[PDB]
């Protein structure tokens, strides 16, 4: 089949170098004309570039925020494409495709997590939500990077659990609040994997 | 200039029932061929965009049968003959007469079709321990609503809210709104929505 | 768009055919896509209880017309009197006819032995084939369970017991579910568990090519992803050929004489025969067996001919001509033809003559005209089905076999052509750069034809080939009664002295997932295949020794006890991560997970004996601070280990500090936090 | 001498004499009558259909089993008519029985 | 000349699209291509012919 | 459903005009541009020329044989496409055949035998081919235009019958040469149909 | 410069038979795109031709399933898998990629295969009667050769004609009438043939 599998995500500080390969197997790789659509957190699909193919010249569009930053190169003896990512900046936090069409985009590939933040490894601040007299629920705001999962009477309660997708603070930090909704004295234990941290909460009006 | 396209970006499909997403081109996509260039991509809720159409009415290889394409050369039609429990997420409509396109559009996005629900606002004041460590974050946690477009406010004024949202569930096939209040040590010393499951503003505060 | 004037518009033109080239191989995946023979079961006369067996009678050229059955106890007395028009006498004198039929294992498949006296005997063997045609094709019998598959049996309503309103005394209500020949294929799918279109057609002598070709005209759609299709006839009375022989339509010694000048009439026959069959691209892809591929089906009423069962000449050369056009090939590529052959005196000329219309159109290579019949006898609705086990073990043995009784060609055809070349010897059938491609005909007294092109299977250069010796894995014998499992430990051992020196994980490998999980168990794991053969003997007469019998109910649940302390010895597991790494592995992650809370790491402790642990650090067993977590490390890296080998618990439960194994690999506790 | 099916869905029950003791005048005829194969293919011959005519044989879904298949030899085309349908008359008691 | 690849590719996707919809409703003939019912003949229980 | 049925064909001398009209009926007419190619009597195909798409606008691209001769249009509102041929001359004797494309001739119109000869309607100048000593033929020289019907025994005999195709000389008539091979005697009939002219021929050696 | 296209001109097809022919062109058809552009066409004896392959492989809708094509755009080979009575006529290989293209090339003369026949040599010296109207005919009849590779010289040359019937069906073989229309006086001063029917050249006269 064809298959567009990506490989070269990963956890960088603004201003590094980053490598984004494409590995294409089921196509003539020379013919098509890779390109590389970002998708930040939760939002629309942006078109970064793509290089056209080595029949069609093999010159390289590139976007208008990413000009003089990203190049984009392709090889058919090793059939990989690449975005060659420089000087990130916290834009870059995002899912990077690798489609195999310029003005049709085609297979997609799967979806490459590249992150660019400034911080660093901690794990999180359990820091809890007592009902008003209702729901209980509780923070792990200042986590960072997403794995994240929380569970509430430990894997217990499954209905009416609700894990709000995580949220980023100005800071480079991750925040999510899980919140269970059930009249009632219910425990939520977070485990933030990179750091191997898992505090528990329980919690009272 | 550029052609700018737009659709009915909250459009709602409940199951087993025939939906229409379109597009409306402020530029004439019909090239001279008699080919349209307008493309239809489906991005499934956290996956791998996919090709449902190019050329405005032909459907890709491996895309349902269900989606069909039309259109003339500025309003365009999606024609999901079935709408099934996959046929949900964004649905792009993208253009290929002026390429490069920085942008796929806003998306149409697509949910599971119920009646209104009723926003449970639940204005939860942040544990103190918070305020001991040296934040503020009153959550003002909406649950179990459907549509998705509450305004969220916090008087008593906003713009220090961030916003959590979830994606619809499958067995109530509602959202539920995480507004965080982060803040800091002494401007600690309310919330309300306007979604349509109610009308008038339902203030409580921390 | 930028460079020359095209890079956008190429991009919708590679996509406008590349989803052409994949709607253009959706047509010709639904409408001619090749239908694997996976596995071929036959209960034809001659004692045939196997294709092995039939791949015996053909080569060496055997009839099997021996006489009528005795084993039914039928009044043979009144079937003769010199009188030929006796209200009950039959013309045939012989006949192919099996002893399988006064013979069922009813408590095999959940039939009690009342509701089984009421199996018409059709049904008995095709329940038997049923199970066979699986055993061997790889596919577990019992695997099969709501998996679309569908069983399309081809059957001549045949008589069996008390008429349905004269019923027995236990067989009452199940005469008429055992009987109508609507529950042949669904007794299958039911017993099976299978879950597809359970068809029993009914086409006559055709039944069984019909059947066929219903079965692969319902594969290339797609209703069930397998299909076993096929055809019985067992006589229970001799209530067929005492009218067959009122019409004079029978030869008076049971020979198809086909295409002989000697030719009297059907030589007719019962018997049986399954085919399981899959798309070809779905045989490959979960590596079952193909042994042909069926590439076109036909099916084409006689119309108006001069006769109920006279035959038409010219609907034969539109059905030899639409399985011709619908496998897309031509008159020139099929080698031979398995013809319908029925041994009569106006329907061989007939069917010769649309063989000199549809084949012999200026043939290169003469047409190997050739009957199953003959060398078996018109096996009437299993007669199509005969054929294609005829013609794939034609394909599979390099060989056409005879066509036994045609020597003196009969005299009203025209074999001037030199385009037909009956078998009348062994003509070799190597396999060359053209594919084999055979035609099975069956043509019905309904008026019903039938032709099928058989084409051999795409020479598997490699496949599943060999890596290295090795460890040696459980001989998987299992049986559904105490007297059945000595019987398979006298048949595994009976075809390894017959074929010696077959590689013990291939005995292992289609023994275990070739087979189904059956109550009476008796695996073993033999260092030797002559270490095997010495306890498939023993078995034969239920003595295990080196063997492990058991019983079961389709039991499973396995429960994982952990003993706390008490089990360890001097040398706990020395070798069972040097002879595999899915037990140094398995202590890789225990020893990663327990260096963090242990100095001592577990590697070394049970790489050495005890009379070489003395001088590392690690007493055998009294330092508690050391095998306690060793104990724990062994526990889980083997609990792993049976994890790997398909064991995995219904409950966990600890004794003491197996506890806490049982919770590290219960899930509740990490594989880190319980080494901790 | 056209394309057309016959796919009638039948039982298999019980009409005449049981054939072994066969009959006075239905002697030869007996086996024509009692046999769910003839019960399409005699239809394909007095007509002169020359499309597959197939028995069915599913009890309580023999005709629409029979329509599926006829569905089908149209969808492929291998007949460009088809007559598909079933019957059940129970010339005995034996079934109520 | 042809107005170079602008009046051929564009020839050619005009009949690899409309071979595609011409090979795409060969197989909503092959699977789902609706039968009729020309006629019907019943003989059923009581007076019904 | 597609077809590109055409009319417009006839007889005519070196220096006249004539139309080819070309009815399109099953596609968006105005989406092909349509070319007009010619069978010259029993050679290969020689493109004559075409017009592009009215919305591709572009231009009539003639061969060079036919520049400042040949002219072609197309109408979407009438939905036809013209050749109009004028100042013929005697290559145009020919069958110009409407192929709906410019680069890929897909459909194909039946083709008109356009005819640009300098003579006149006459019949047969049926000559007899007196056998050797063997086969019995006949001649038909000097009659023009094409139909042609020649048989033996008067329709009786059409085993062994051969009749030759129809020959051009450089004078503009036309030369059937119809031969029977049997031992023997025989008849052979011709009928020029635009003139009715039916002469009959009594052969011996 | 111009592609020069050429091909098998005089194929032999038996009936059934797995048949190839092949098109060499000068120049490289295959296009940036990754597509040749080269395509296949068929006139069937005396009818409207009809495409059959497009850009080198492709084949086009209602062109039966035995038309492959395989190959470069340089070497490229229509593969009919199974050649029938409708497989036969002129196969033009015909290009794509330059057009001005005055010519649709010689074609593949494609024939119903046989073995070689005897041309049967029939000189027919004209009628007087057609010597006392002002012309003269001998004809040199060739009767039932195949294949079609004989010429007809006139000796003690250059007012010969050419009459050749297309194949016909029960003898598969062709019939040549090589004319003379001859003028009144020359008359009072032979033909032969080199088909390879036979070797040696066959000269009967008048």
């Amino acid at each position: 089949e064809v298959q567009l599998v990506q490989s070269g995500g990963g956890l960088v500080q603004p201003g590094r170098s980053l490598r984004l390969s494409c590995t294409a197997s089921g196509f003539t790789f020379g013919d098509y004309a890779m390109s590389w659509v970002r998708q930040a957190p939760g939002k629309g699909l942006e078109w970064v570039g793509f290089i056209r193919s080595k029949a069609y010249g093999g010159t390289t569009e590139y976007a208008a925020s990413v000009k003089g930053r990203f190049t984009i190169s392709r090889d058919d003896s090793k059939s990989i494409a690449y975005l060659q990512m420089n000087s990130l900046k916290t834009e870059d936090t995002a899912v990077y495709y690798c489609t195999r069409g310029g003005t049709l985009f085609d297979y997609w590939g799967q979806g490459t997590l590249v992150t660019v933040s400034s911080a660093s490894t901690k794990g999180p601040s359990v820091f809890p939500l007592a009902p008003s007299s209702a729901a209980l629920g509780c923070l792990v705001k200042d986590y960072f990077p997403e794995p994240v999962t929380v569970s509430w009477n430990s894997g217990a309660l499954t209905s009416g659990v609700h894990t709000f997708p995580a949220v980023l603070q100005s800071s480079g930090l991750y925040s999510l609040s899980s919140v269970v909704t059930v009249p009632s004295t219910y425990i939520c234990n977070v485990n933030h994997k990179p750091s191997n941290t898992k505090v528990d909460k329980k919690v009272e009006p | 200039d550029v052609v700018m396209t737009q659709s009915p970006l909250s459009l709602p499909v409940t199951p087993g029932e025939p939906a229409s997403i379109s597009c409306r081109s402020s530029q004439s996509l019909l090239h001279s061929n008699g080919y349209n260039y307008l493309d239809w991509y489906l991005q499934k809720p956290g996956q791998s965009p996919q090709l449902l159409i190019y050329l405005g009415s032909n459907r890709a290889s491996g895309v349902p049968d269900r989606f069909s394409g039309s259109g003339s050369g500025t309003d365009f039609t999606l024609k999901i003959s079935r709408v099934e429990a996959e046929d949900v997420g964004v649905y792009y409509c993208m253009q290929s007469l002026q390429t490069p396109r920085l942008t796929f559009g806003p998306g149409t996005k697509v949910d599971i079709k119920r009646t209104v629900a009723a926003p449970s606002v639940f204005i939860f004041p942040p544990s103190d321990e918070q305020l001991k460590s040296g934040t503020a974050s009153v959550v003002c946690l909406l649950n179990n609503f459907y549509p998705r477009g509450a305004k969220v406010q916090w008087k008593v004024q906003s713009g220090n809210s961030q916003e959590s949202v979830t994606e619809q569930d499958s067995k109530d096939s509602t959202y539920s709104l995480s507004s965080t209040l982060t803040l800091s040590k002494a401007d600690y010393e309310a919330c309300e929505v306007t979604h349509q499951g109610l009308s008038s503003p339902v203030t409580k505060s921390f | 768009m930028a460079s020359t004037d095209s890079e956008k518009v190429a991009e919708y033109l590679r996509r406008a055919t590349l989803d052409l080239r994949a709607a253009r191989q959706r047509i010709r995946e639904l409408e001619g896509e090749p239908v694997a023979v996976v596995a071929m079961a036959c209960r034809l006369p001659g004692g045939v209880s196997t294709p092995e067996e039939f791949w015996e009678l053909l080569s060496e050229g055997r009839d099997a017309v021996a006489g009528l059955p005795t084993d039914r106890g039928w009044d043979l007395d009144s079937l003769f009197h010199p009188d030929p028009t006796r209200s009950g006498t039959a013309h045939q004198r012989g006949g192919g006819f099996l002893t399988e039929a006064t013979a069922f294992d009813p408590a095999f498949f959940g039939m009690s032995p009342r509701e089984a006296l009421a199996v018409d005997p059709q049904q008995r063997l095709m329940l038997e084939l049923s199970w066979e045609v699986l055993e061997r094709a790889g596919i577990p019998p019992t695997s099969l369970q709501a998996s679309p598959t569908g069983v399309f049996v081809g059957l001549i309503p045949q008589e069996y017991g008390p008429r349905l309103a004269e019923g027995g005394e236990g067989v009452e209500g199940y005469l008429m579910t055992g009987t109508t020949t609507s529950v042949a294929s669904g007794r299958i799918a039911y017993t099976l568990g299978l879950e597809g279109p359970a068809i029993s057609v009914d086409t006559a002598c055709s039944s069984s090519l019909v059947a066929v070709h219903l079965a692969c005209q319902s594969l290339r759609r797609g209703e069930s992803s397998l299909a076993m299709a096929g055809g019985v006839t067992v006589m229970p009375t001799p209530g067929m050929l005492v009218d067959f022989s009122r019409m004079n339509s029978l030869a008076p010694d049971g020979r198809c004489k086909a295409f002989s000048a000697g030719a009297n009439g059907f030589g007719m026959a019962e018997g049986a025969g399954m085919l399981l069959l899959e798309r070809l691209s779905d045989a490959r892809r979960n590596g079952h067996p193909v042994l042909a591929v069926l590439r076109g089906t036909a099916v084409n009423s006689d119309g108006a001919s001069n006769g109920l069962s006279a035959p038409n000449g010219r609907a034969q050369v539109r059905v030899i001509q639409q399985a011709l056009a619908e496998s897309g090939l031509g008159p020139a590529d099929i080698d031979a033809v398995e013809a319908h052959g029925t041994g009569t005196r106006l329907g061989d000329p007939i069917e010769a003559r649309a063989l000199f219309e549809a084949y012999g159109r200026d043939r290169e290579q003469p047409l190997h005209l050739g009957s199953v019949k003959s060398n078996l006898g018109h096996t009437q609705a299993a007669a199509g089905v005969a054929g294609v086990i005829k013609m794939v073990l034609a394909m599979r043995a390099g060989t056409l076999p005879r066509t036994l009784h045609a020597s003196e060609r009969s005299k009203e055809i025209d074999w001037s052509s030199g385009a037909i070349s009956l078998l009348d010897e062994p003509e070799p059938w190597p396999a060359g750069a053209r594919p084999r491609r055979a035609g099975v005909s069956s043509f019905g007294i309904s008026g019903t034809n039938a032709h099928a092109i058989i084409e051999e299977a795409p020479q598997v250069v490699e496949g599943e080939r060999v890596e290295a010796g090795d460890v040696v894995a459980p001989w998987v014998l299992s049986a559904s009664s105490a007297e059945g499992l000595r019987a398979q430990a006298a048949r595994l051992a009976a075809h390894l002295r017959e074929h010696p020196g077959q590689d013990p994980r291939d005995i292992a490998y289609s023994l275990a997932t070739g087979r189904a999980a059956l109550p009476h168990r008796a695996a073993f794991a033999p260092v030797d295949e002559s270490a095997a053969l010495r306890v498939l003997d023993g078995l034969a007469t239920g003595n295990a020794d080196g063997a492990a019998v058991g019983t079961s109910r389709a039991q499973q649940r396995a429960v994982f006890v952990f003993p706390g302390q008490g089990w360890q010895w001097a040398g706990m597991a020395v070798d069972l991560l040097d002879t595999s790494p899915v037990f140094a592995a398995a202590l890789r992650e225990c020893a990663d997970a327990l260096e963090p809370h242990l100095d001592f790491e577990v590697i070394p402790f049970l790489r050495a004996e005890a009379a070489r642990r003395e001088q590392d650090a690690a007493l055998s067993t009294e330092r508690v601070d050391v095998v306690q977590p060793v104990m724990f490390a062994v526990m889980v890296s083997l609990a792993s280990m049976w994890r790997a080998h398909g064991v995995e618990p219904a409950a966990v439960i600890g004794h003491s500090q197996g506890e806490i194994a049982a919770a590290c690999v219960a899930g509740a506790l990490s594989l880190d936090d319980a080494a901790r």
